[PDB]
RNA sequence: GACGACCCAUUCGAACGUCUGCCCUAUCAACUUUCGAUGGUAGUCGCCGUGCCUACCAUGGUGACCACGGGUGACGGGGAAUCAGGGUUCGAUUCCGGAGAGGGAGCCUGAGAAACGGCUACCACAUCCAAGGAAGGCAGCAGGCGCGCAAAUUACCCACUCCCGACCCGGGGAGGUAGUGACGAAAAAUAACAAUACAGGACUCUUUCGAGGCCCUGUAAUUGGAAUGAGUCCACUUUAAAUCCUUUAACGAGGAUCCAUUGGAGGGCAAGUCUGGUCGCAGCAGCCGCGGUAAUUCCAGCUCCAAUAGCGUAUAUUAAAGUUGCUGCAGUUAAAAAGCUCGUAGUUGGAUCUUGGAGGGUGCGCCGUCCCCGCCCUGCCUCCGAAGCGUUUACUUUGAAAAAAU
C-alpha cells in the first residue's frame, strides 16, 4: 500500500462481467487512466482477444495495437488496456467491423456491430453542465468529453448525440417521463425502457420507476438512467433482444424451444 | 490408415494476416500424427503450403484415435515471419537463436554496474 | 423459567449466559489460557525431552504391579515430568539421559488406569519409535 | 482449486442390519468397498434434502418453480426418476439402487455383453467398452438416457475386433516357432 | 513406595516359545474381496434356522 | 515519418468527516487538564477540516445503557469447519482494508514515500583491515543456523498471465514451469469367463426308498481358451525447451505372484463359550474390568471381524451435550431460592377512541375444483399534476444501494 496509486489488478478482484476465467494467472489486465471508470470499462484487450478472438496472446494484442488497426471514437488508440466503454465505437478497419459498446442483460458490454455509418456518431449523457473560464459555459458528458458552447436548453441527466469526427453535439434529449432508457448499472443493468417516474430526494438520490415494452416496472438510482432517444424510437442499435429481461423459466423455455428441432 | 484432417471453428483474421482455426485429426486405431504430416497435409487444403501453417496445442484424446489442436495459415510469409511468436518460428527449419541460459547475463550486468559509466570496460570484463 | 421474557431483555439473558459459562470446566479452561499457564506440555500435543532416571511405579489397587515409567526434563520449559513407558520390556528401550517424545494419555490431562499420577506415555527415542522398536522394525540405533 | 468431499460415513458404525444392507448391495453392484456405498448414501441425503427443501416451498414460486423442474429434469435425464415422480412429492419417497442402477458395471451384464457384473467391471477398468466414440474406463460412469444405446465393445480391443491379444498374440507365435520349423 | 525391583521386565514376551510364521494362501483384492465376503456371508450364507451358528468357532 | 508548458475538468486515487456492529475482565467503579482534559475566540500551521499548536477566556466532557483501567493462543473483514431448526467454534494464511521491514527517531527527493533491495544518528547485532579506516541488514526467492510437534529446489523461463520503461523489440524469484509433497480432496489396479469335477437348496415325480430338475455358488482339479496397465519402450504429443498426464508399435499376469495394509475379536463393540505358553507375573485395560494353573480379555499362532491405498495414535476444538439449555435446564429432599423487607437503576405494566359477482395463477375430461382481488348480501389542505407534507417512532411490507472468490 500506502503511498501511491496501485498499478496492478488481482485477476478474482477483476469486474465479473469481462468473464475471465478463474485459473490462467493473478492478474488480470486493469485499464488504464481514460474516458471511462475502471469498473465500467471494457480494455481493448479484453475485446481483442477475450470476445472478439482475433487475439490468443497478449503479446498478439499489442501487436494487432501497434499496426494501429483498432480506433475508438474515431482516433487509433494504441493502448493494450484502454479503458473503452457505453457508448464507445471501436472501429477495424482492414476487416471492416464497426462496433458498439452497449450493455447485455446480463450487464455485459456485448459485442454489438454497426453499421458503417452510425460508427460516425455516439451518445454521450450530460454530466455536468457549466460556466467555464471567459464567461464560456460547457457541456461534460459521461466519456467525459467537454465541449463548450452548447444550447442553453441542455441539463444535467440529458443526452446528446455527439459528432464524432469533430466533437460538436448535433442535438438531444431532455429528460422527461416517458423518454427510452438505457439502465448503466445495477441490479437492472442492461435493461431498456421507457420512463415513468423519477422520485426526488433531497438530500440525495433519485430514483427513477422504469417500465418495459412488457409492461415490467423496476427502479434504479438517477445514476445508473441514460436517456437514449424515444419510445419506440432508440437514437442507436439496439442489441438482439432489446434489453428485455427474461425469468429463467422463461430463458429455459426459449433454450430448448429454439433448439433440437426448431431451426 | 487413411487419417483425415478436418478443421473446425475458422476464423479469418486479416489483422494477424492468417486464418485460425481447430485442427481435428481422426487416426482411427492406433495413435497419432506427427505436426509435420499435420502441416503438410493441412498445407492442401487452404492452397497455401506448409511453411504458412503453424500448428500447435495437440493432445491424443481418451483411448485413441483422435487428436484436437490448433492452426494458423499466413497470407504472407513475410506477415507471419512479423506475426509470429519467435519461438513458433524456431521450432521449424526457419528459426533458432541464441540462448544462455540467463543468469550468465545477468552476472554479467551486475558486474558492469560497478563501474562508472564506460561500462563496455566490465564488458570486456565478462 | 427463570430467566425475564421480555422483548427488550437481550442484554440481561446475553450477560446472565456470560456469567454462568464460567462454571464450565471445559470453557473456564480455554479463557483462562490454562494450557498455556499450568499445563507441563505447552499448550501442544506433543513434547520431547531428556530421561533423568527409570522409576517402577506400583499401580494403585485393587491391581498390583510394577508400572515403569521415566522422569523426563521437558527442553522447551525444563518442567520436569513422569512419563510411562507402554508395552513388555520396553524399558529396556530407554536409557538415562536418552530424549523422548512424550504424549498426552488421551484422558484430557487426567492419569490413566492403576497408573498412579502419571500423565503421559514414551512415543519416541532412538528418535526412533518404540513400536518400531518392541516388533523389531527397527534398532536402539548408536 | 475449490474442492469437496463426496461421500459421507454412517453416524455409527456397527449396527447388523445397516451392514448386512450394505453388504447385499456390493454383492449385487460389483462394487469394491464400503465407501463405495457409503458414497452413493451420501449422494442420496443431498438429493433427498435438496428435495425437502424444495417441497416446503410455495408451488408457482419462481425459486420452487425455476429450481424444482430442474431438479427433476436432471434426475430424469439420468433415468435415475420417472414422471409422476418427476415432481418433488415422489423423489421424497425414492432411493439408492434407482442411482446404483445406472452405472456402467451393471449395465454390461444387463446386456448379455458381460454375463456378470463382475466381469462388467473388469472388462470397462480393462478398455474394452466404448460409449460410442469414446472408451470409458470408470466403472463408476452413470450412463445417460439417450446414451444407453451407444455402449459397445471398443474399436480394438480385440473383440472389437484388432488382431488378437498380448497374450493370444503370444499363443500364435506359440505354435509358430517351436511346430512350425527350428 | 518404589523401592522394588524390575529383574523381571519382559519375562513373558522373553519365555513365550516364538511362533513359526507358517502360511499359506493370498487374501483376494479390493471388490473381489469384498465379493467373496458376500457369497460366503450371505449367499453362503443360505443360514439354517438352527438357532444360529457363528463365524469364529471350532467344534 | 521521427516531448514540454499554464489553467480547468476527467481518470486512477489520496487525506479526513457520518453512523451502526467488536473478545475477556468489577479480585478494574468513578475517570479525564497546568506538559489541553471538554468549549469559546483569534491567529499561526497543514492540501485542507480540527486544541494541530498557541494566547486569552470559560470549567468543561464520560460513566451501572460498563465508561476509565487491565488482560489477550486479538490484525480486522469476505470467508472456514461443525449440518434438525436454533446454533457452536475459527479466521495469521491465494481477496479486500490496515500495519511493518534488526529496534527507535529524523529527513531528502518527488505529484505520490516519513521508503529502509534511500539515507542519517543513536541503540542492539554482525563484518573486513596492512588497525588508520571501511563497508551491512532474507517478516523478497532459494538455501543455512537456532527453535521446536511441525513444514520442500542453493533447479528452468519471461512463452502463458500481467506490470513497468524511451519500450511492439528490453527487463521482471511478479508470475508461469518442473523437483519435494499420503495437509487434504477426485478417479480406483493388485485379477474376469466356461468346462469336467464335485458340495449343496426352493421346483417336480414317487406310498416311501429313490430319481429328474432351475438357480447356480463355492472348491479343487488343472484345463481351456478369453483379457489390461503398473513397469519397460521406437515414435509422437505436452511446452519457452522439457517432464508427467492424456498417445502407442515391440515387451509386460498360472500364483512361490507384477506378493495390501492397519487396528480389533470379554462388555460398550462389529469378532475365538480357540491351541501352545505363562499364573493378579509380564502385560491388557479411555471406562467397567481381565490374569492368584481347564485365561473366549495377556503373549504368540490359527482363525475371524472392520475400515481398505489407506489405517492406527496424540491434541486443539466441534458435534453428540436439552452436561450452559433463545428455541430448550435445574434449584422441597439430588449440586442450587439471600433470614427478612424497603428500594434506585433496569426490566415489566388494565380496560377504552374506524363501522354471491366476476379479473388472474395448475389440475382433472365446453364444463368445472382450489388461492388471489375491488364489492355487495378510509390522507387532509392547499385550490390531474403540482404543491403544501407529514404527529413522532419502533415494527413490518415493497424497492433501490448492495465486491469477486466463496
Amino acid at each position: 500500500m500506502a503511498r501511491g496509486p496501485k498499478k496492478h489488478l488481482k485477476r478474482v478482484a477483476a469486474p465479473k462481467h469481462w468473464m475471465l476465467d478463474k485459473l490462467t494467472s493473478v492478474f488480470a489486465p486493469r485499464p488504464s487512466t481514460g474516458p471511462h471508470k475502471l469498473r465500467e470499462c471494457l480494455p481493448l484487450i479484453i475485446f481483442l482477444r477475450n470476445k472478439l478472438k482475433y487475439a490468443l496472446t497478449g503479446d498478439e494484442v499489442k501487436k494487432i495495437c501497434m499496426q494501429r488497426f483498432i480506433k475508438i471514437d474515431g482516433k487509433v488508440r494504441a493502448d493494450i488496456t484502454y479503458p473503452a466503454g457505453f457508448m464507445d465505437v471501436i472501429s477495424i478497419d482492414k476487416t471492416g467491423e464497426n462496433f458498439r459498446l452497449i450493455y447485455d442483460t446480463k450487464g455485459r458490454f456485448a459485442v454489438h456491430r454497426i453499421t458503417p455509418e452510425e460508427a460516425k456518431y455516439k451518445l454521450c449523457k450530460v454530466r455536468k453542465i457549466f460556466v467555464g473560464t471567459k464567461g464560456i459555459p460547457h457541456l461534460v458528458t459521461h466519456d467525459a468529453r467537454t465541449i463548450r458552447y452548447p444550447d442553453p436548453l441542455i441539463k444535467m441527466n440529458d443526452t446528446i448525440q455527439i459528432d464524432l469526427e469533430t466533437g460538436k453535439i448535433t442535438d438531444f434529449i431532455k429528460f422527461d417521463t416517458g423518454n427510452l432508457c438505457m439502465v448503466t448499472g445495477g441490479a437492472n443493468l442492461g435493461r431498456i425502457g421507457v420512463i415513468t417516474n423519477r422520485e426526488r430526494h433531497p438530500g440525495s438520490f433519485d430514483v427513477v420507476h422504469v417500465k418495459d415494452a412488457n409492461g415490467n416496472s423496476f427502479a434504479t438510482r438517477l445514476s445508473n438512467i441514460f436517456v437514449i432517444g424515444k419510445g419506440n424510437k432508440p437514437w442507436i442499435s439496439l442489441p438482439r433482444g432489446k434489453g428485455i429481461r427474461l425469468t429463467i423459466a422463461e430463458e429455459r423455455d426459449k433454450r430448448l424451444a429454439a433448439k433440437q428441432s426448431s431451426g | 490408415d487413411t487419417v483425415t484432417i478436418r478443421t473446425r471453428k475458422f476464423m479469418t483474421n486479416r489483422l494477424l494476416q492468417r486464418k485460425q482455426m481447430v485442427i481435428d485429426v481422426l487416426h482411427p486405431g492406433k495413435a497419432t500424427v506427427p505436426k509435420t504430416e499435420i502441416q503438410e497435409k493441412l498445407a492442401k487444403m487452404y492452397k497455401t503450403t506448409p511453411d504458412v501453417i503453424f500448428v500447435f496445442g495437440f493432445r491424443t484424446h481418451f483411448g485413441g484415435g483422435k487428436t484436437t489442436g490448433f492452426g494458423m495459415i499466413y497470407d504472407s510469409l513475410d506477415y507471419a515471419k512479423k506475426n509470429e511468436p519467435k519461438h513458433r518460428l524456431a521450432r521449424h527449419g526457419l528459426y533458432e537463436k541464441k540462448k544462455t541460459s540467463r543468469k550468465q547475463r545477468k552476472e554479467r550486468k551486475n558486474r558492469m554496474k560497478k563501474v562508472r559509466g564506460t561500462a563496455k570496460a566490465n564488458v570486456g570484463a565478462g | 423459567m427463570g430467566k425475564c421474557r421480555g422483548l427488550r431483555t437481550a442484554r440481561k439473558l446475553r450477560s446472565h449466559r456470560r456469567d454462568q459459562k464460567w462454571h464450565d470446566k471445559q470453557y473456564k479452561k480455554a479463557h483462562l489460557g490454562t494450557a498455556l499457564k499450568a499445563n507441563p506440555f505447552g499448550g501442544a500435543s506433543h513434547a520431547k525431552g531428556i530421561v533423568l532416571e527409570k522409576v517402577g511405579v506400583e499401580a494403585k489397587q485393587p491391581n498390583s504391579a510394577i508400572r515403569k515409567c521415566v522422569r523426563v526434563q521437558l527442553i522447551k520449559n525444563g518442567k520436569k515430568i513422569t512419563a510411562f513407558v507402554p508395552n513388555d520390556g520396553c524399558l529396556n528401550f530407554i536409557e538415562e539421559n536418552d530424549e523422548v517424545l512424550v504424549a498426552g494419555f488421551g484422558r484430557k490431562g487426567h492419569a490413566v488406569g492403576d497408573i498412579p499420577g502419571v500423565r503421559f506415555k514414551v512415543v519416541k527415542v532412538a528418535n526412533v519409535s518404540l513400536l518400531a522398536l518392541y516388533k523389531g522394525k527397527k534398532e536402539r540405533p548408536r | 482449486w475449490v474442492c469437496r468431499k463426496t461421500y459421507v460415513t454412517p453416524r455409527r458404525p456397527f449396527e447388523k442390519s445397516r451392514l448386512d444392507q450394505e453388504l447385499k448391495l456390493i454383492g449385487e453392484y460389483g462394487l469394491r468397498n464400503k465407501r463405495e456405498v457409503w458414497r452413493v448414501k451420501f449422494t442420496l441425503a443431498k438429493i433427498r434434502k435438496a428435495a425437502r427443501e424444495l417441497l416446503t416451498l410455495d408451488e408457482k414460486d419462481p425459486r420452487r418453480l425455476f429450481e424444482g423442474n430442474a431438479l427433476l429434469r436432471r434426475l430424469v435425464r439420468i433415468g435415475v426418476l420417472d414422471e409422476g415422480k418427476m415432481k418433488l412429492d415422489y423423489i421424497l419417497g425414492l432411493k439408492i439402487e434407482d442411482f446404483l442402477e445406472r452405472r456402467l458395471q451393471t449395465q454390461v451384464f444387463k446386456l448379455g455383453l458381460a454375463k456378470s457384473i463382475h466381469h462388467a467391471r473388469v472388462l470397462i477398468r480393462q478398455r474394452h467398452i466404448r460409449v460410442r466414440k469414446q472408451v470409458v474406463n470408470i466403472p463408476s460412469f452413470i450412463v445417460r438416457l439417450d446414451s444407453q444405446k451407444h455402449i459397445d465393445f471398443s474399436l480394438r480391443s480385440p473383440y472389437g475386433g484388432g488382431r488378437p491379444g498380448r497374450v493370444k498374440r503370444k499363443n500364435a507365435k506359440k505354435g509358430q516357432g517351436g511346430a512350425g520349423a527350428g | 513406595k518404589v523401592h522394588g525391583s524390575l529383574a523381571r521386565v519382559g519375562k513373558v514376551r522373553g519365555q513365550t516359545l516364538k511362533v513359526a510364521k507358517q502360511e499359506k494362501k493370498k487374501k483376494r483384492t479390493g471388490r473381489a474381496k469384498r465379493r467373496m465376503q458376500y457369497n460366503r456371508r450371505f449367499v453362503n450364507v443360505v443360514p439354517t434356522f438352527g438357532k444360529k451358528k457363528g463365524p469364529n468357532a471350532n467344534s
